[PDB]
């Protein structure tokens, strides 16, 4: 192809969300049918840039409007993750809202999801994603807070601990959305403040959690693989000098999981990278001097 | 790619632009360009010759699998003539110890580089007037002499290993004899002789999977060696060769196995045409009785096919000739082919894998779509107008099988025959109807072997009287077969053709006689009868005959009958017992004494053997009786209809006898004896 | 020989699989969890066929989940029983290979294929004794056709003396609107008849005439192609996952199936017909059953069973029912209809009894046929590919990507020659 | 024959390795697996499968069990940077 | 005195044995543990009983039987059965890979590589006696492993101990207990190979024991278990001469002077009487003429054939109960001056009367009764070649076609077995035509 030309058929089709939500007769085929035009652009999902702006509008106005019914968001939240999965989350979810009145509202609809619905896991995935773009805010999660003793004797929760306790609980699902639990957990534990009040805590936890799980039950495997994934992503997105304090004590935990000798390829691959992380950490970047005299950008 | 990054990067690459050119994403992606084209473009250069030729030698030819051997060989042979000095010196003596070693595949590889290099020196010296010896020196020629024997020492010609041996060796020889080598007048000519007649006196000792192959290799290199050494003067031959082969091959025509047969058939079509001078009428004599079918070679059908296939290839080589019955194609010569040719199409052999006849059948087509043209290219006059005739018809009939790969390659030779303009044909029955029917424009675009785009348009021809008899015989044997789609095609097309006749009485009193002329044509012959009576029930069922209806006794009903008594009377099998008594009960319609006849033989076969047929024929009688009328008088229907569904029809025959005398008085008809 | 290694390729072929799986669990009570919790022994007599025994007396599954593109991968591990598989056995690229058997099979496969013979070393390395392999993948799509051949291909050159086993289905225009569907229909069979050992035929237009016809559906969707799919699936394995003394393992089965090397293409049927929703109380009797499970309705494939000769067949009946009744109404099947078998292989019906019903239903019926009238499921996509290749439409698609007519040629010649011998075998002495 | 032979040189080598304590052991009993590889990859044209299969597992165990002597004989040293190598 | 030592191979086979094994103990009191209280010679064994038991210095009392399986199935039944103590782990050899029902996949594949095992076994437990006098091989033509694995240990044998009997009891093949279309191609296949091996082989046609499971016993369904009982009795009282006091057919070599006249025509015909199911038990007793005219009955006899139309070359039969020689003999008289029994002119014409004063006996909650008297006629009929007339009629419709011949062709096996294997099976049948003159 050359460029998007089933424009006024995927108008259409996302303009009928709103008719197609209550029986299931044409909310099937309209999944097929946006699955089907959508595939066709799988090999060269770069043709859709100058489309995935105006559709994610077109999405985020059903899912933010109050008195759209849950199995009328659940099918706007399979689209995005439809759209996601076609050009790509690091390129879609950084045009997403990054406010800061977008970091309340969006937060609250994560805590009304049921880890136990497997027939809407689509949006427990986006949102967790959403989420993460909203932690790239310059400000405090304590002025956003506010005054939490508001009413009498039950304190409110501050944003930090739902954040912090959605992250761990998220972090050891089966599903998709561990996956994005990981996502936040480098936009989270990242920050100026949650590292300074979060990272103690949330490296004592997963120190525990490795030392304390099996690879011969099924859970204990997907605990270890979320810790694990979650350090590969702070020795990753976090800084050198608030990780290196951490790098010998993370090598030891993942030495005594012995994983080198498990049939499980996946934890030998996330062992590794983190391996290769926690190394990096104990040396500054270097920068090729040989370069700007041995080759152009591109051929 | 990393050729192109370091082209790109670097530019220090030998000639990296034109290589960066020419092999590029999409130029590569093809493999034989890649080892035959973009190969010599890259060899070209003095870069790229040695190391190349070099690799191709000392592992692509060592391949474990054929076709990359074969590929490099092709290689090989294409960046030989880039290199004729190194192909000759430092490639051909190291083939030649290679061609010695233990392994199979390696000696194979060896083998076919030797030969491609033997090939190719000797087309660049035929373009220079230049032997082949002066590249090969005496060294190459000791070697090249020295393959067939060696190998032949070692028993390695033994096995399914040394079925690849006999193979290369095979190659080889053909090649050599190709290229014209200095070798006439030595043993190994004899030694040569000698292996191309074991492989086709031991071809069914070779894999079913591997055997074609293996014998259109040793036919091919007998026609290179026959015609480079076998030659004593221009157009001649020794006296003394012609008189040992030919007697050899024409007395092992009719040897006992299949394959031999076989492969001589094919080693006789081979033969060079100074070598058939003066004694071609023998081997016409001996394929013709090789193409025959007598009472102990009733299951032989691939020798007629290999027969057929010598036959045609023999009147190629020898071509027209006026006045030359034993060098030529003259007019003596001209009938005796085009009856033998005609003598398989009534050939049809149902043995346990099914018509292993319609290869023999296949064959023939082709034999006739080489000799009609042939002649119509020198001598169009022999074309006899009968014997065209009776081409064409077998040609249409063959057109409308059930049989969809079959039935495409009758439609091609058809369309083949009848547009050739090059010259035109001089007899072909309606030759101005059939191209209007068959535009050459639109000929192209048509799917044959589709029964949808190949049954409505090969139903026209039933127009034409000539053919008429002919494609509703192929109709007729299509319609009675078993597939869905097929039977569902010739039905449509039958009755979309049938409303323009069935008002006329004259088409469908012309139509009628031709469709019961195939019925006394073909009666036990068990092939066109079972399928004839099916398609006859079909067609009474419809409501095509309705105009004779009218009359009584009409003549077409009257001798169907009989023919249906000859036909059904005497059976085994249910479908024919079952299509029978339907073509009864359908002709019962007619009335006047056909009628009375019809219904007594249904009250007859009533009692049949089998209570399952005497259930289908009560069931049919009571259709065929509650759906006419004014098939039964007096008022006497009431009761009839009550005695046939209370009647037990799963009973003994002692009860039933009875019911059917009761009913045969209650309908006015005699009653059998019982002897 | 008493392990069997399951995989599913292409979006198709990872649902079809998913769903088979799905149901049965279902049917031997393990949950979604892994712990038993069914009702008969006869459950656990024949659970490491497809299973594996772990830690905790818990059943992990024996798959391999494989595609080109991340969408089913997903949509599989995020389902009700999608916590069942193994988080490692989950093998897939980013780009798909949309629609092309050159890019499924020579490049994005042709790469991925070292990374899926290493879960399958993985999974043949935990068996006792490897019996087989059962693929689920469709001959419509690129990467579920191309891939999924390169799979049989790597894994017939491997293993050398292993059974082979897939459920092809068939695509349909009715079904789908993509153009190249034929050519990527047609290698496949070239391939299959030279690799594969059994093949089901699952056509797509008999199940969207079975839908829109008999079911009563006024837009049948790819949910009602899968529940008619996981059915004929868990009827035609039946025998595989209960004792039996009939076809107990896949060997038997072949060789009771597979009368010629080429020719191993079976039509499967199922009755009593239900949809997702769907409860019928009414019990059909064993004679019912009998003459609907015989029905051209009743056929998974778009071909009808009288139009033909019957080769092997085999009958299987799931229910609490009396087996003298089963064994006179198929010899009545077979006096009566005698005419719809060849008299050349004697004993060519088999009956089976199980004593284990499907869920939903008290009495249902499994038929595995081997008739010459498959032939026609064939000749429809011989005239699609003659008419598509004699003007060369969008072939540049394979052209550029190392194909070349010569293949095309080759796999139309090699479905031609297989019509041929199947209306042969269908007149055999004439 | 064939599996005779190859019967006879699969114990051999078992006997060989068995008593493996010289890289001139090991190297020679590495010369008998690819002379067996060779021959049977040379004679698949008319073998069975499941004889095929047999030796493919006899080869593989050989291989291992080699990989498991060299491993133990030679146990290579942990990785040291080169600074101050003498 | 001498021992024999049987030996059961495949499914059906083992499956004939164990019950045949549980029979034969049942009628000695060897309890299921194997000591016999009423043998008072601890160590030695000399007595009738012994040529089917050894004894050990404790006492237990071990068969002499080799139980041979391809896969672990029937073994594991045995194994962990009632008379697991009763044989020895090393007697229950096991392997793994199914034949699946083909001949060359068990001869020349998965039955070479268990063959030496079963042959070492086979000589551990002959050494182990002072004389041999042949072996009981059991196995099925139906089971591919029965045709390959057996066939292959009788020419073994044959080379090993190259002067000893052979007898066996193979299993003909029935549709309504099958479950294999390729049982006619494996049945010929080791029936040329064992009729240049064997010296008398016992046929039990399946169609027989269930029509007599159907109508005597009065059983809707019979099932192998059934069967297995019912064979297991004609089985022992043909073999109770090897294991009693009797005076006919004491040695392997008297069946074949006495039954086999032709070296090839080794095939006699055999019969049991009576079969009262057990709801009839206590109700009418049948005399020795009563069960000797029943014995002609084609009901009765184990193959479906019609020996009046044919002739006879052998016959004997041997009683079990209170059967006194005079009312045989009188029956016999009665029986050959009413019937037109018709002998061979170059045979000789005479009935081996062997009587058993021993009752008979049954295993309990079982559908035979405890019948007063019973008899075991076996008679060599040319009428048996009828068997097999038939069976040809499923080999040329299905091999003109080629039909299942590529499960041969690329297991090692040659294409030219089947000719040949045809040919004898040709030849057989003129052989038998001839004798008919
Ligand atoms: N019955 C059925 N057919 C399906 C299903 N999904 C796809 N198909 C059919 O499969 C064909 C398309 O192949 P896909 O499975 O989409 O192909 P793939 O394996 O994903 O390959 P690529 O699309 O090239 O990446 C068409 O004939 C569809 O109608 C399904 O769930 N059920
Ligand atoms: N009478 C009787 N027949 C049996 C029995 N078991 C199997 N059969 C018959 O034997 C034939 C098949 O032989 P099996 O014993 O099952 O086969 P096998 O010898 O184990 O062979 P493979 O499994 O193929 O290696 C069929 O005709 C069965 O009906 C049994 O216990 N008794
Ligand atoms: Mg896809
Ligand atoms: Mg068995």
């Amino acid at each position: 192809l050359e460029a998007f030309g089933e424009s006024a058929e995927t108008r259409a089709l996302l303009g009928r969300l709103r008719e197609v939500h209550g029986g299931g007769a044409e909310r099937e085929v309209a999944l097929e049918r946006f699955r089907v035009i959508m595939d066709k652009y799988q090999e060269q999902p770069h043709l859709l840039d100058p489309h995935l702006e105006w559709m994610m509008n077109l999405l985020l106005d059903i899912v933010q409007d109050q008195t759209s019914p849950a199995s009328l968001v659940h099918l706007a939240f399979k689209f995005l993750y439809i759209i996601t999965k076609v050009r790509g989350y690091k390129t879609f979810l950084r045009l997403f809202p990054h406010e800061v009145a977008d970091v309340e509202p969006v937060l609250d609809l994560v805590t009304i999801q049921n880890p136990k619905d497997h027939e809407a896991w689509e949006t427990r995935y986006m949102l967790l994603l959403w989420l993460s773009v909203t932690c790239l805010i310059p400000f405090d999660f304590s002025r956003l807070d506010g005054n939490l003793l508001t009413q009498p004797g039950q304190a409110r929760m501050s944003i930090m601990d739902r954040i912090l306790q959605i992250a761990e609980s998220y972090l050891i699902v089966s599903d998709k959305a561990r996956d994005a639990a990981a996502v936040l957990v480098s936009r989270f534990i990242t920050r100026p403040d949650v590292k300074q009040s979060k990272m103690a805590e949330f490296l004592d936890w997963s120190l525990c959690n490795l030392a304390r799980s099996s690879f011969q039950t099924m859970q204990g495997v997907i605990t270890m693989d979320g810790t694990l994934q979650a350090l590969a992503q702070i020795f990753k997105h976090g800084k050198r000098e608030d990780c290196l304090p951490y790098a010998a004590t993370v090598l030891r935990c993942l030495d005594g999981c012995r994983l080198p000798e498990s049939n499980q390829t996946l934890l030998r691959k996330l062992g590794v990278k983190l391996v290769q992380r926690l190394g990096l950490t104990f040396l500054k970047p270097k920068v090729a001097a040989w370069r700007y005299q041995r080759g152009c950008r591109s051929l | 790619a990393a050729f192109q990054e370091n082209v790109g990067r670097q530019g220090t690459f030998p000639h990296g632009i034109d290589i960066l050119t020419t092999a590029d994403y999409f130029a590569v992606g093809n493999r034989s360009n890649c080892f035959l084209v973009i190969s010599v473009f890259i060899a070209g250069f003095p870069e790229y010759t040695q190391p190349m030729i070099d690799h191709l030698v000392t592992m692509k030819i060592s391949h474990w699998d054929g076709v990359i051997r074969e590929l490099a060989a092709r290689a090989l042979h294409n960046l030989a003539q880039q290199a004729p000095e190194f192909s000759a010196t430092q490639v051909f003596p190291r083939l030649l110890s290679m061609t010695l070693s233990p392994d199979l595949h390696m000696r194979h590889g060896s083998i076919l580089a030797c030969a491609e290099v033997a090939y190719a020196l000797y087309k660049l010296a035929a373009q220079e007037n230049r032997p082949v010896t002066d590249h090969l020196d005496e060294q190459a020629v000791q070697g090249l002499k020295q393959i067939h024997q060696q190998l032949y020492d070692r028993q390695l010609y033994r096995g399914l290993g040394g079925q690849l041996m006999r193979q290369a060796v095979c190659v080889l020889i053909e090649k050599l004899s190709l290229s014209k080598m200095p070798f006439r007048g030595d043993t190994v000519i004899d030694g040569w002789q000698w292996l191309i007649n074991d492989t086709l006196r031991h071809l069914h000792l070779i894999s079913s999977h591997s055997r074609q192959q293996m014998k259109d290799a040793a036919v091919s290199a007998l026609a290179a060696l026959c015609s480079e050494y076998y030659m004593k003067e221009p157009g001649e031959a020794d006296p003394a060769i012609q008189e040992e082969l030919i007697t050899q091959y024409l007395a092992e025509l009719r040897n006992p196995e299949e394959m031999t047969r076989c492969g001589f058939s094919l080693a006789l079509g081979a033969l060079p045409g100074f070598l058939l001078k003066g004694r071609l009428q023998q081997v016409l004599t001996g394929l013709r009785a090789v193409t025959h079918t007598s009472p102990e070679d009733v299951s032989f059908a691939e020798s007629r096919r290999d027969g057929l296939k010598a036959i045609a290839r023999i009147c190629q080589t020898v071509g027209v000739k006026a006045g030359a019955p034993d060098e030529a194609v003259c007019g003596e010569n001209v009938s005796q082919i085009y009856c033998a040719l005609l003598g398989c199409m009534d050939d049809y052999t149902t043995d346990s894998r099914g018509d292993v006849g319609t290869w023999v059948r296949k064959a023939a087509m082709t034999s006739l779509m080489d000799l009609t043209l042939l002649l119509a290219r020198s001598q169009p006059e022999l074309i006899e107008a009968h014997t065209c005739e009776r081409i064409m018809c077998c040609v249409a009939q063959q057109a409308s099988e059930k049989i969809d790969r079959f039935r495409a390659h009758a439609a091609s030779v058809f369309l083949t025959l009848l547009h050739f303009d090059s010259p035109p044909i001089p007899h072909v029955p309606h030759r101005g109807e059939l191209e209007k029917l068959f535009p050459r424009s639109d000929v192209a675009s048509v799917n044959w072997s589709a029964p949808s785009q190949a049954f409505p348009r090969i139903t026209q021809l039933l127009g034409l009287p000539t053919y008429r008899y002919h494609v509703l015989l192929g109709l007729v044997v299509s319609l009675g077969g078993l597939t869905e789609s097929t039977i569902r095609h010739s039905t449509q097309s039958l009755f979309e053709y049938m409303k323009g006749i069935q008002s006329d009485p004259q088409a469908l009193g012309s139509f009628s006689g031709t469709l019961l002329q195939i019925f006394e044509d073909n009666l036990l012959n068990e092939r066109v009868s079972v399928p004839l009576l099916k398609t006859l029930d079909h067609v009474l069922t419809h409501g095509c005959f309705d105009i004779f209806t009218t009359e009584e006794d009409h003549p077409f009903a009257v001798k169907l009958l009989a023919l249906c008594k000859k036909e059904i009377k005497n059976s085994k099998d249910i479908q024919k017992l079952l299509s029978g008594i339907a073509v009864f009960c359908e002709m019962v319609q007619f009335p006047g004494d056909v009628r009375r006849q019809a219904l007594l033989q249904l009250c007859l076969l009533l009692c049949h053997r089998f209570p399952l047929i005497r259930k289908t024929t009560a069931s049919q009688v009571y259709e065929t009786l509650l759906t006419y009328s004014d098939v039964v008088g007096a008022d006497v229907l009431d009761e009839v209809v009550t005695v046939l569904s209370d009647t037990a029809w799963d009973a003994e025959l002692a009860v039933v006898r009875e019911q059917r005398n009761r009913l045969c008085d209650l309908l006015g008809v005699p009653r059998p004896q019982l002897v | 020989m008493r392990e069997i290694v399951h995989i599913q390729a292409g979006q198709c072929g990872n649902q079809i699989g998913a769903k088979f799986w799905e149901v049965i669990s279902d049917e031997h009570g393990i949950d979604p969890t892994g712990t038993y919790h069914g009702d008969s022994d006869l459950q656990l007599d024949r659970i490491s066929v497809y299973y594996n025994e772990a830690t905790g007396g818990k059943y992990v599954p024996r798959a391999i989940l494989v595609d080109l593109e991340p969408g089913t991968m997903d949509s599989v591990r995020s389902g009700p029983f999608g916590q069942i598989f193994r988080p490692d056995n989950f093998v897939f690229g980013q780009s798909g290979a949309g629609n092309n058997w050159a890019k499924g099979h020579y490049t994005e496969g042709a790469e991925l294929v070292d990374s899926v013979l290493d879960v399958v070393r993985k999974e043949a390395e935990s068996c006792d004794c490897l019996q087989g392999f059962q693929l689920t993948h469709s001959l419509g799509g690129g990467t579920g056709s191309g891939m999924g051949t390169l799979l049989i291909s790597k894994i017939r050159e491997e293993y050398p003396d292993r059974i082979m086993n897939t459920f092809s289905v068939v695509p349909s225009p009715k079904v789908s609107d993509t153009v190249v569907e034929p050519y990527n229909a047609t290698l496949s069979v070239h391939q299959l008849v030279e690799n594969t050992d059994e093949t089901y035929c699952i056509d797509n237009e008999a199940l969207y005439d079975i839908c829109f016809r008999t079911l009563k559906l006024t837009t049948p969707t790819y949910g009602d192609l899968n529940h008619l799919v996981s059915a004929t699936m868990s009827g035609v394995t039946t025998c595989l996952r209960f004792p039996g003394q009939l076809n107990a393992d896949l060997r038997k089965l072949a060789v009771n199936m597979v009368p010629f090397p080429r020719l191993h293409f079976f039509m499967p049927g199922f009755a009593p017909l239900t949809s997702r929703g769907s409860q019928q109380y009414r019990a059909l009797t064993v004679p019912e059953l009998t003459q609907q499970v015989f029905d051209a309705k009743n056929m998974m494939a778009a071909c009808d069973p009288r139009h033909g000769r019957y080769l092997t067949v085999a009958a299987v009946f799931r229910g609490r029912m009396s087996m003298k009744e089963v064994d006179e109404q198929m010899l009545n099947v077979q006096n009566k209809n005698s005419s719809y078998f060849v008299e050349w292989i004697p004993n060519n019906v088999k009956t089976a009894v199980c004593d284990i019903p499907p869920r939903g239903l008290k009495m249902a019926v499994t038929f595995i046929g081997n008739s010459t009238a498959i032939q026609e499921l064939f000749k429809r996509i011989s005239e699609q590919f003659t008419a598509m290749f004699r003007r060369k439409a969008f072939l540049h698609w394979y052209t550029g990507e190392g194909m070349d007519e010569m293949e095309f040629t080759e796999a139309e010649s090699n479905m031609n020659d297989l019509v041929s011998e199947y209306q042969q075998y269908q007149d055999a002495t004439a | 024959f064939f599996v005779a032979t190859f019967v006879r040189e699969r114990a051999a080598v078992e006997e060989l390795l068995e008593r493996a304590e010289s890289v001139e052991r090991l190297e020679e009993a590495a010369s008998r697996l690819q002379g067996l590889q060779k021959l049977i990859n040379d004679s698949v044209f008319f073998l069975a499968a499941y004889d095929l299969r047999q030796g493919q597992e006899a080869l593989a165990r050989l291989q291992a069990a080699l990989a498991e002597r060299r491993r133990g004989l030679q146990p290579k040293k942990r990785f040291a940077f080169k600074t101050r190598g003498k | 005195m001498r021992e024999c030592i049987s030996i059961h191979v495949g499914q059906a086979g083992v499956q004939i044995g164990n019950a045949c094994w549980e029979l034969y103990c049942l009628e000695h009191g060897i309890q299921p543990d194997g000591q016999m209280p009423s043998d008072k010679t601890i160590g030695g064994g000399d007595d009738s009983f012994n040529t089917f038991f050894s004894e050990t210095g404790a006492g237990k009392h071990v068969p002499r039987a080799v139980f041979v399986d391809l896969e672990p199935t029937v073994i594991d039944e045995v194994r962990t059965g009632t008379y697991r103590q009763l044989f020895h782990p090393e007697q229950l050899i096991t392997g793994k890979e199914d034949a699946a029902n083909n001949y060359a996949r068990g001869h020349y594949t998965i039955g070479k590589e268990i063959i030496d095992l079963v042959l070492d076994r086979i000589r551990k437990l002959a050494d182990q006696c002072t004389g041999l006098q042949g072996f009981l091989v059991f196995h099925s033509f139906g089971g591919g492993t029965g045709s390959g694995f057996t066939s292959l240990l009788m020419e073994r044998l044959s080379v090993d101990y190259g002067k000893k009997s052979k007898l066996e009891f193979s299993i003909y093949p029935a549709p309504q207990v099958s479950t294999a279309v390729v049982e006619p191609y494996n049945s010929i296949l080791t029936t040329h190979t064992t009729l240049e091996h064997s010296d008398c082989a016992f046929m039990v046609d399946n169609e027989a024991i269930y029509d007599i499971c159907r109508r005597n016993l009065d059983i809707e369904r019979p099932t192998y278990t059934n069967l297995n009982r019912l064979i297991s009795q004609i089985v022992s009282s043909i073999t109770a001469s090897l294991r009693f006091d009797g005076a006919l057919n004491v040695d392997l070599t008297e069946f074949q002077t006495n039954l086999v006249p032709y070296p090839r025509i080794h095939f006699p015909l055999a019969t049991y009487a009576p079969v009262i199911s057990a709801e009839k038990a206590y109700h009418e007793q049948l005399s020795v003429a009563e069960i000797t005219n029943a014995c002609f009955e084609p009901a009765n006899q184990m193959v479906k054939c019609d020996p009046r139309h044919g002739k006879y070359m052998a016959c004997c039969l041997l009683y079990r109960g209170d059967v006194v020689p005079k009312d045989v003999n009188a029956a016999i008289a009665t029986i050959k001056t009413k019937r037109s029994i018709q002998f061979v002119d170059w045979c000789p014409t005479g009935f081996k009367v062997g009587i058993n004063y021993q009752p008979p006996t049954v295993v309990p909650g079982g559908d035979l009764a405890k019948v007063q008297r019973a008899v075991c006629m076996l008679s060599n009929t040319t009428a048996i070649a009828e068997a097999w007339a038939r069976l040809d009629h499923k080999f040329d419709l299905m091999y003109a076609k080629r039909a299942f011949v590529h499960w041969y062709v690329g297991e090692g096996m040659e294409e030219g077995e089947f000719s040949e294997a045809r040919e004898d099976m040709a030849a057989l049948e003129k052989d038998y035509e001839e004798v008919g003159v």
